[PDB]
């Protein structure tokens, strides 16, 4: 059960409100650093499958785009810190963001509900 | 089949970035499954 469901509850006031969206800015800059990373990462890999699917297995391009997956992947099993820790850091912030974010959302509605 | 695994692994599509907190919330945010 990760920390932020059990800190982050329903906000009852604007001054919670404000200290919510206050603790999002604090780590949205790394977040947004980080999830560019794994866009950037991914996107390298997603062309290469698209390439493979789209490629006769009996072409040299097919066995140019095999070795290009291998380097690559030797790019990202090398890199400093480590590529999982980074997603994992991602994932896990992307998620605490959004819950805070929602708990801010849902506040905003209850409050349009009244006036 | 190493190669295949790499992609399967990494291929994996990641949820747009969350955007800023406007006042009122703007976008709607949710829970991403992310795969394990």
């Amino acid at each position: 059960l990760p920390d932020y469901l059990i800190k982050y509850i329903a906000i009852v006031s604007y001054e919670q409100r404000q200290n919510y969206k206050d603790d999002f800015n604090a780590e949205y800059d790394e977040y947004r650093a980080l999830h560019a990373r794994m866009e950037t990462v991914a996107r390298r890999f997603i062309k290469l499958d698209a390439q493979r699917k789209r490629l006769s297995p009996g072409s040299k391009e097919y066995q140019n785009v095999h070795e290009e997956v291998l380097q690559e992947y030797q790019k990202i099993k090398q890199s400093s810190p480590n590529y999982h820790e980074e997603k994992y850091r991602c994932e896990y912030l992307h998620n605490k963001l959004a819950h805070i974010k929602r708990m801010i959302g849902e506040f905003d509605q209850q409050q349009a509900e009244s006036w | 089949s190493c190669v295949d695994e790499i992609l399967k692994e990494m291929t994996h599509s990641w949820p747009p970035p969350l955007t800023a907190i406007h006042t009122p919330c703007k976008t709607e945010p949710s829970k991403f499954p992310f795969p394990t």
